[PDB]
């Protein structure tokens, strides 16, 4: 995880909603888009909190895009802390998604958290727990600037909060209501979700149906059969 | 030479014993990088005989009427990645009628006894 901000500026962009993330994978390229080998989809988690002072679109707050010259919105707490918000996938209050996966998800979660802050900010969570350095820890602790990358494999059941231990402005509104169920393997044959044991009536062709009638898969598709024999990953 | 209408002998000298393997200057190559799989060739071959003193042998090469032209695979080479899965212990597995045309070997006429 690696994600990009605009050169230009430095401090004052990054508020502006110019920051993304950039994925430099390693040498798993299969085809022309790369097939992630014993990986899935992703989900992410960003928390940036800025404020309009700090974008570069201050003009377009108070003063030109303004329709009240009589009653200036400054100098005071409530209009300071109107801009002062974290958001998540551009949505401030909350995302429009869960992170309710299954069995089998091989995916990579990714955690950021930029801002003005400089130590480094943690998160607790309560009744859900991760895989990273060859463990199975609770809570993560991200770093800014950089991204943080880690394979985790969601599986559980039931429906717990994922909140912090702060002051108050980030720990009483910064929980995450969701729903993790899989009954039985990875809850298809009467729910909703793009994932398939599969585990059900096949009569022709369903998911994990692999049959070509050339060749399957193996490590590349450097020709029709791959009659160079050096796969490596990097400078030898 | 002389001697009898045939053919020549070469002269010999001691030189070293330096091998031709890995070139030890700079450390750099010059090869290809990939060849897009997809089959997009015509008749790029080669002639370096004459079909006048020598016969055929110069056209007609690589094209057997089974799974040549056809674009089609058999059980012949079946050999994918080195990494396959390393190696063993080889064991030589059976064949099938077809898939070795050409056998060029040695014989004598009394008795009949296999050679080389």
């Amino acid at each position: 995880t690696r994600p990009y901000y605009s050169d230009v500026d430095i401090m004052r962009d990054i508020a502006s909603g110019l920051i993304g993330l950039l994925l430099i994978c390693k040498s798993r390229s299969l085809d022309r888009r790369g097939i992630q080998r014993a990986a899935d989809i992703e989900q992410q988690a960003v928390f940036a909190v800025f404020d309009e002072n700090k974008s570069w679109y201050l003009e377009d707050n108070i003063n030109k895009f303004c329709e009240n010259p009589d009653e200036v919105k400054r100098d005071d707490p409530k209009f300071y802390e109107s801009n002062i918000m974290s958001t998540i996938n551009g949505y401030v209050p909350e995302s429009i998604t869960t992170l309710g996966f299954c069995f089998d998800d091989t995916v990579q979660w990714h955690f950021c958290s930029v801002g003005t802050q400089n130590e480094i900010l943690t998160i607790h969570f309560t009744g859900h727990s991760f895989i990273y350095g060859k463990r199975h820890e609770d809570t993560l602790t991200l770093f800014p600037m950089r991204g943080e990358s880690v394979t985790v494999t969601m599986d559980n059941v039931g429906t717990w909060m994922l909140t912090s231990m702060n002051s108050s402005p980030r720990s009483k509104k910064l929980r995450l209501k969701f729903r993790d169920v899989k009954c039985i393997p990875d809850d298809d044959e009467d729910s909703y979700e793009i994932f398939e044991p599969p585990e059900s009536t096949v009569m022709a062709t369903r998911k994990m149906h692999d049959r070509l009638e050339p060749e399957d898969e193996e490590s590349d598709a450097d020709y029709d059969y791959q009659n160079r024999l050096a796969a490596a990953l990097g400078i030898r | 030479v002389a001697g009898k209408p045939g053919d020549f002998g070469y002269c010999d000298l001691n030189y070293c014993e330096e091998a031709v393997e890995e070139e030890t200057g700079d450390g750099l190559d010059e090869d290809s990088d990939r060849a897009i799989e997809g089959r997009t060739a015509t008749s790029e071959y080669q002639t370096f005989f004459n079909p006048r003193t020598f016969g055929s042998g110069e056209a007609d090469c690589g094209l057997r009427p089974l799974f040549e032209k056809k674009s089609l695979e058999d059980k012949t080479e079946r050999e994918l990645l080195e990494s396959y899965i390393d190696g063993r212990i080889v064991e030589g597995s059976d064949a099938e009628i077809g898939m070795s045309p050409w056998q060029v070997m040695l014989f004598r006429k009394s008795p009949q006894e296999l050679l080389c």
